[PDB]
């Protein structure tokens, strides 16, 4: 066959923690782009932080609820977002308002 | 008042400014460092339009360069006339566009937009009173395709009531300079047909008949073709920047040459042309001015008049000339081409007669066209798309940038939907 | 009348300083001798307010310099304008702060205070109407923090009435230059909220931002970044040093922007800022220099203003300009900005303009901006200080100077109620 598996990217949103006035970029999230894991966590570090947030970079994702930290790539799902923390503290704020 | 941002975008669409904005100079008589070397005071009349008066009697043009890698910014501020411009308006990122429409308007667009949006908001507060934009991208490229059409979806969505017109080339139809332009002119077209008021389709293979046939070059550069192309957008302004016997603007084109809110993609086209050694051998006359403005071969667009049929047509004219003479040609015209002019539509040619020629030349013009000429056009363009779709080849370089078959699908379907328009008040009655 | 004592401590109030009074004797026309070379009489009108006539028509500054150990003090005096101070000012310690609060304030500040205090009761005795002082230090350090806040319990207790305020250099967030500046932090501001009347807090972390993406410097040494906290200290009394259109000083300040006896940490704002080339690129008008005083990449405090809301502003204006034109911007950013600002305070800006423009411009102003947008910085103080407390980490170096942990508690609560009173006066109605 030629009509290849459907390479699709999965639409997800990306809140930085503790920045309530954020909209969350999306990204193409597939497994074409990144082999691992630990080669998506590279392209969140230069395309959240700008001056203001994040001294460590990015180490840990959260769930917007948030009760659940993120493995690897398979426990995400297409059209819902996450928060992007870097630490074990999580914020509870209202990042979906307002989108 | 009145002023105008020029907002550039692609590889295509800078090249095209960076002799345009080498012609405005010469006609507001401004050297390359941004001072002032004119002779009359109707220079520096409406210089506010195009120019922003800097401390020290300095002019720099108003203007915005988007770009994806700084590969092409850097040839415009290495070449003269590049001093002129402002260094923060220079907005470029550094991924590239790697000629793909989603690249420029999912991934590379998304991260830049808003440092764009920021310099024209900033451009915007400095006009007193905001006659609209003008944009020059091109619909081959994957830049001025996918970044430009983000700008306009964007910019509509904070000035809903302000022009917008967009000096887009349409790729030509016989040579290919790039293998997926199907798939950057559908998904443009898409956009342009939802937020453009109107728009100047030109193509590449219509200058090189131009160059040869009648300029007789024998090596027709870029220099010369984008030379062509930009006495064209000027001489749609010259009535703005001048006075006039009949004056006309921005805003009444879009009301003249728009009768229904999505028929607004048009055909340039510029009169007298001669050669190097046949200018002497020819009177300049107002009805020699007109019988090469009709000619087919004489467009900037790939397509025959003939074919179709007109909607509209608008004429400006430069320099000193009688309007009994105008009048009387465009009432000639139209009545020997009875079967070429739309039947519901009476008078269907709009006149604007500006004061001051261009730089060495007695009289000018200037040909819009509206016509159902250009859906051999949409044609193609949709033919050589659905060629290519039905293979679904060239397509998971997109679905990978987090895209469905859906939108290529709604893409396709709004472009019949354009084709059966086009036919259907073409046999109107 | 109204002199102004200057006092310096810490490695980094030093610094400013002497950066400082270069700037001010580039003003009134002074040079490293201690001689008048200058051209008006302006410059010796008000001359009396930083200098004291010594015998010979020779000027001294009127300043009083701690350190508690002599590796900077020595380098003030090697270098040029070293010359100017007098040699009785420079109270030095032996031992060092070593990097310590609780070292600044109760063993090396009880042995340095008194000699301190004898000085600054001789400059207080040397004016004829006190206006107040004016502190320049770190909240980073063990010296600023620790003798700079003893100094003020000392001077309030002693000087109930005159104003005090401190140029304190507040700790980047993101980048820290000392392991324990939480610690000082949290120590110093449970000082400053309780004996200040209004205090400027500078982030060094916006200083890098300004010399690279607006002022265009590619090494920018603490000679360019310290020249930039100097120009914004000389345009706060610049009003009081010269005649104006419109007047204030260091009181009328305190009465506007200061609603409530707690609310009184500021972030301070400069402008015209071109870079070495582009600054023909641009006109020098009221409006230009309006924009730039608002848009978060001028601010010195790192943190953006669109978070939080405004309460009262400052704009000291220098140079000759229309009132008009200043009062109809003012009314023009308060109008569009209508939810950057708070509700229940109406025509939140104050408006001063001086006559003389600094030294080689024509034209500048000054931004002093309050707002609700700091608590966000006393928040991430308030965070890594109880990051490192529930550990008990570094606690030895401080409880060993004789300190409990009842002190650290009280301190941590006081930040906490600052931080409840900036989020309850965000959502008033
Ligand atoms: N008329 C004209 N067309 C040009 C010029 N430079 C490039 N093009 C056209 O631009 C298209 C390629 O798009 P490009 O500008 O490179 O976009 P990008 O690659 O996405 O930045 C092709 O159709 C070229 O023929 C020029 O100077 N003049
Ligand atoms: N802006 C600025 N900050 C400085 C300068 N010198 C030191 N600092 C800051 O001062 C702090 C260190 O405090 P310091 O003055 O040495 O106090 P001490 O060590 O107790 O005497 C750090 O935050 C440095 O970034 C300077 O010239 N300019």
């Amino acid at each position: 066959q030629a009509l290849s598996n459907e390479k699709k990217a999965k639409k997800v949103r990306f809140y930085r923690n503790g920045d309530r006035y954020f909209k969350g970029i999306v990204y193409a999230v597939s497994s074409d782009r990144f082999r691992s894991f630990d080669a998506l966590l590279a392209d969140l570090t230069r395309s959240l932080s700008d001056n203001i947030n994040l001294p460590q970079g990015v180490r840990y994702i959260y769930t917007i609820d948030g009760s659940r930290k993120i493995g690897s790539m398979d426990e995400l799902e297409e059209g819902e977002s996450y928060v992007c923390s870097s630490d074990n503290f999580f914020k509870k704020v209202e990042y979906t308002k307002n989108v | 008042m009145r002023e105008i941002v020029h907002i550039q975008a692609g590889q295509c669409g800078n090249q095209i400014g960076a002799k345009f904005w080498e012609v405005i100079s010469d006609e507001h008589g401004i050297d390359p460092t941004g001072s002032y070397h004119g002779d009359s005071d109707l220079q520096l009349e409406r210089i506010n339009v195009y120019y922003n008066e800097a401390a020290g009697n300095k002019y720099v043009p108003r203007a915005i360069l988007v770009d994806l890698e700084p590969g092409t910014m850097d040839s415009v501020r290495s070449g003269p006339f590049g001093q002129i411009f402002r260094p923060d308006n220079f907005v470029f990122g550094q991924s590239g566009a790697g000629n793909n429409w989603a690249k420029g308007h999912y991934t590379e667009g998304a991260e830049l937009v808003d440092s764009v949006l920021d310099v024209v908001r900033k451009e915007s507060e400095s006009c007193d009173c905001l006659q609209g934009f003008q944009l020059t991208h091109s619909l081959g490229g994957g830049t001025g395709s996918g970044m430009g059409t983000l700008l306009i979806s964007k910019i509509r969505e904070e000035y809903p009531d302000r022009i917008m017109n967009t000096f887009s080339v349409v790729p030509s139809p016989k040579v290919s300079d790039t293998v997926v332009e199907p798939y950057n002119a559908t998904l443009s077209v898409h956009q342009l047909v939802e937020n453009t008021d109107e728009t100047y389709c030109i193509d590449n293979e219509a200058l090189y008949d131009i160059c040869f046939r009648t300029l007789k070059l024998t090596t027709p550069t870029y220099g010369d073709l984008n030379h062509l192309v930009s006495a064209t957008m000027s001489g749609v302004t010259t009535c703005l920047r001048f006075p006039g016997q009949l004056n006309a603007d921005l805003r009444k084109l879009a009301v003249n040459m728009v009768p229904f809110p999505r028929l607004h993609f048009f055909m340039p086209g510029f009169a007298p042309l001669t050669s190097r050694g046949s200018q002497q051998y020819r009177a300049l006359t107002v009805p020699e001015l007109t019988q090469q403005m009709f000619d087919a071969k004489n467009m900037m667009a790939a397509c025959d008049p003939r074919h179709g049929r007109y909607l509209t047509v608008a004429a400006v004219f430069r320099g000193r000339m009688s309007m009994k003479e105008v009048d009387e040609q465009m009432l000639n015209v139209q009545n020997k081409n009875s079967s070429y002019f739309v039947e519901w539509i009476p008078n269907n040619v709009k006149t604007a007669v500006c004061d001051i020629p261009p730089r060495g030349l007695k009289m000018s013009a200037t040909f819009i066209g509206n016509s159902t000429a250009i859906q051999e056009l949409f044609k193609r363009i949709s033919e050589q798309f659905t060629a290519m779709f039905r293979r679904k080849a060239f397509l998971h370089w997109y679905t990978g940038e987090g895209m469905d078959e859906m939108e290529f699908t709604e893409a396709e379907s709004n472009m019949n939907d354009l084709v059966s328009e086009y036919q259907q008040y073409q046999d109107a009655t």
